[PDB]
RNA sequence: GAUUAAUAGGGACAGUUGGGGGCAUUAGUAUUUAAUAGUCAGAGGUGAAAUUCUUGGAUUUAUUAAGGACUAACUAAUGCGAAAGCAUUUGCCAAAGAUGUUUUCAUUAAUCAAGAACGAAAGUUAGGGGAUCAAAGACGAUCAGAUACCGUCGUAGUCUUAACUAUAAACUAUACCGACUCGGGAUCGGCUGGAAUAAAUGUCCAGUCGGCACCGUAUGAGAAAUCAAAGUCUUUGGGUUCUGGGGGAAG
């Protein structure tokens, strides 16, 4: 027995992006702080490209299917 | 009516599978279907090895006679007749590895 | 799932609920409109421009922030990409196929694939022409394609 | 190959290196992957070789390879190893004497080296240099 | 003054996956056949033998070469391709799914007479190529009979280029698109969390999309075999294409 209108948070957290009721994504946004310049740039959780630090020109993120690996030790807050 | 689900073979995705010649009749049989039983054969019979061990020669790493490697491929037609796989009863037809 | 009696799935993308613009961000519609048209001037697809504004400058959904869809913004600012991504690209690969086919005049799987791709293009023309979004005398044959190559 | 004779004695140089059915058929299970790398090496000796390598994927979960255990390695990973293995050996030969190379090929030296580069792509087992043929040996 | 953005559809993009395809290239044994040596009377083939081959040397052993096809073992209810079909290496050429998306476009779509693209074999035309097997044929044997099931040989083909042919138990004999409804693990591809080692294009735990497939079961279906769909049809109606109407004569 389960209510379909007041579903558990966990359950919906497991389900597939499009299966959840209100239906929302997983992607998020993050302020990255270069390993040098320090500049704080916003990068999308699913960047589809390599990202440079507009200050110096360092490498911050490498693209993948879904996740974006962050180059070396750079900082990252999840804006939400 | 229908007798089997796999009709004897395992072709599940593709439309065609390589054909292979029968170890016994020489007949052509689709790989997937034909019976197989790659066995580890021994060079000499039981009591007969001991006779070759004493009159043996070369070193003795305790590795004895190389065992024969026989990759066996039978087509249904003769596979049966050859005591390999006997006509099994109704519900036992779905049993795999008894 | 288009030209496919057998293959079919779900790529992704589901716009979040909250119809307003993200908190953290501050940018009068105009601010973006500049980036958008600037970026566009460099020669960009509204398809690609939006990608930047998401990956680079944290703007998830330009439409949600401006109250304007990219292509529209662009068209209002003269920076309109003549022929739509849709058609453009299909015709691009449609062409790439033809070139490859030449030196491989025997590659049958490719003859087929092109047949499908050329088929699509006729489907877009039918469409884009009906929305008076492309001159009626438009015709992709081989000259329409090579015409864009120049 | 008998390369020279010193009265009543047959002198011989290197010609070929190989293995046998015991070993070959030996390491061959039906739930792993089989890899092979062919290579044309160049020795400073004025000697040309062809070396065949034999690779097998290794489990890592205690589950004795069953119909339930799969130790396959995406074909992309396979060639990934070939590319790496062969490339290692062509350099190995360019820096040795046939006397050294043969000595090394028979030794578990290369089994260890390949094992090193490979665990990076996919942990292997029973690695071997299946066969070696003297393609063209100058007689300077 | 321009509805959302369809767990509809088209494009962009991102790592990745595949025995998908086209050009190149590249091996590997084996079958033949040839050289170089080596002996010695039998080889080969069958239930038995027989035509067959052989001291102008067979079968045989070692090295090597030529040649045409073929891709073993790993290769499994596993993978890709619209289907037919597709497995040596490496390199190019254009292509594809799935996954990932807080990217665009916003009905663009489902199926389809006409009308086209493909479509193993076998077969056909004109050239190549010709190793193996081999329709027709020539022979042995078997039979009361054997131009048949075994055996010895052998032409077309089988391989290829360029044309043409379109059928096959072209089979899941089960049209495509869509929504639902039982349980369960294991798979192949992608992704996201985590743990151990270790810091591995690896392993495992847990999710989850998408893909073959299986196991259990139905107060659901059937003539039954059986079917997770062959189900949600007398409680008879999601959309669309094709087909049948006793049998034989007959495709
Ligand atoms: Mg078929
Ligand atoms: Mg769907
Ligand atoms: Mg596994
Ligand atoms: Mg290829
Ligand atoms: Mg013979
Ligand atoms: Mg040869
Ligand atoms: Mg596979
Ligand atoms: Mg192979
Ligand atoms: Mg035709
Ligand atoms: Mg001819
Ligand atoms: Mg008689
Ligand atoms: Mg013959
Ligand atoms: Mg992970
Ligand atoms: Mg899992
Ligand atoms: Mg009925
Ligand atoms: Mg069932
Ligand atoms: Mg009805
Ligand atoms: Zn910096
Ligand atoms: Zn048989």
């Amino acid at each position: 027995e389960r209510d379909l209108l007041n579903p558990i948070y966990e359950e919906e957290k497991q389900k597939n992006k499009f299966k959840r009721l209100i239906q929302a994504p997983n992607s998020y946004f993050m302020d990255v702080k270069c390993a040098q310049c320090q500049n704080i740039q916003m990068i999308f959780s699913n960047a589809q490209s390599t990202i440079i630090c507009e200050k110096c020109s360092a490498i911050l993120c490498k693209p993948t299917g879904g996740k974006v690996q962050i180059q070396a030790g750079c900082a990252f807050k999840i804006k939400n | 009516p229908v007798k089997r689900r796999n009709a004897g073979r395992s072709q599940k995705n593709r439309g065609h599978t390589r054909t292979v010649p029968c170890t016994n009749c020489g007949r052509q049989v689709a790989k997937d279907k034909a019976v197989k039983r790659y066995t580890v054969r021994d060079m000499v019979d039981p009591s007969s090895k001991r006779d070759i061990q004493q009159k043996l020669a070369f070193e003795n790493e305790k590795q004895g006679i190389p065992k024969l490697y026989v990759k066996l491929q039978y087509c249904i037609s003769c596979a049966i007749h050859s005591r390999v796989v006997r006509v099994r009863c109704a519900e036992d037809r779905r049993i795999r590895r008894p | 799932m288009q030209m496919k009696g057998k293959g079919k799935g779900i790529s992704g993308s589901a716009l979040p609920f909250k119809r307003r613009s993200p908190k953290w961000l501050h940018m009068t519609p105009s601010t973006v409109v500049d980036l958008s048209v600037k970026l566009a001037k460099k020669g960009l697809t509204p398809s690609q421009i939006g990608v930047i504004l998401r990956d680079q400058h944290g703007i998830p959904q330009v439409r949600f922030l401006t109250g304007q869809k990219i292509l529209r913004i662009l068209k209002k600012n003269g920076c309109a990409p003549q022929l739509p991504e849709d058609l453009y690209f299909l015709i691009k690969k449609a062409l790439s196929i033809r070139k490859h086919l030449e030196k491989n005049r025997k590659d049958k799987d490719s003859k087929y694939r092109l047949i499908l791709v050329e088929s699509r293009i006729h489907r877009l023309s039918r469409y884009y022409k009906l929305n008076q979004k492309l001159p009626p005398k438009w015709k992709y044959n081989a000259q329409t394609a090579s015409a864009l190559v120049q | 190959v008998i390369d020279e004779v010193d009265g009543r004695n047959a002198k011989t140089s290197f010609y070929g290196l190989d293995i046998t059915r015991d070993r070959l058929c030996s390491m061959i299970r039906k739930w792993q992957t089989l890899i092979e790398a062919r290579v044309d090496c160049k020795t400073n000796d004025g000697y040309i070789i062809r070396v065949f390598t034999l690779a097998f994927t290794k489990k890592t979960s205690a589950g004795k390879q069953s119909s339930t255990s799969t130790c396959y390695a995406k074909s992309s990973q396979v060639r990934a190893i070939r590319r790496k293995i062969n490339t290692f050996i062509t350099n190995e030969a360019a820096k040795l004497g046939i006397a050294e190379f043969s000595k090394n090929l028979i030794g578990e030296d290369y089994t260890k080296k390949i094992e090193k580069e490979t665990k990076n792509i996919f942990p292997l087992q029973n690695i071997t240099i299946r066969k070696v043929k003297v393609l063209k040996r100058p007689k300077l």
